């Protein structure tokens, strides 16, 4: 029982880190960097249009 | 044939007109891209001053 708690007290902490990084990856790919000039950034794709 | 042939000819010409525009886009796009790099080099040169 004492060993049981030490696991649960950390599980929530790991999930938070996982949700933080996974979201960060999602945001960055949509960065739409203006410098790409290759349509990889959706903004520069608009500029070409 | 004469009526049919010209109809094909007119259809082709606009396709040429559309394609040539895309060439201009890259010609302008790279030129804008070119100016960006030298600006960065200027920053280092200005910083080196
Ligand atoms: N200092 C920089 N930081 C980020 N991106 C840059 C920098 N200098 C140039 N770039 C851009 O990064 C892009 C990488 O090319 P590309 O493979 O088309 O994009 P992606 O990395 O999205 O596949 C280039 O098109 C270029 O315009």
């Amino acid at each position: 029982e004492r060993k049981y708690l030490e696991l649960k007290s950390q599980k929530n902490l790991y999930l938070a880190r996982l949700k933080s990084a996974i979201a960060a990856q999602k945001i960055e790919e949509i960065a739409g960097n203006l410098d790409n000039a290759s349509a990889s950034s959706l903004f520069e794709r608009i500029e070409t249009k | 044939l004469l009526e049919r042939l010209l109809g094909e000819m007119e259809l082709e010409l606009i396709e040429l007109r559309r394609a040539l525009a895309q060439t201009i886009a890259t010609f302008k796009s790279t030129e804008r891209q070119r100016d960006a790099q030298q600006l960065i080099a200027q920053r280092w040169y200005e910083k080196a001053q």
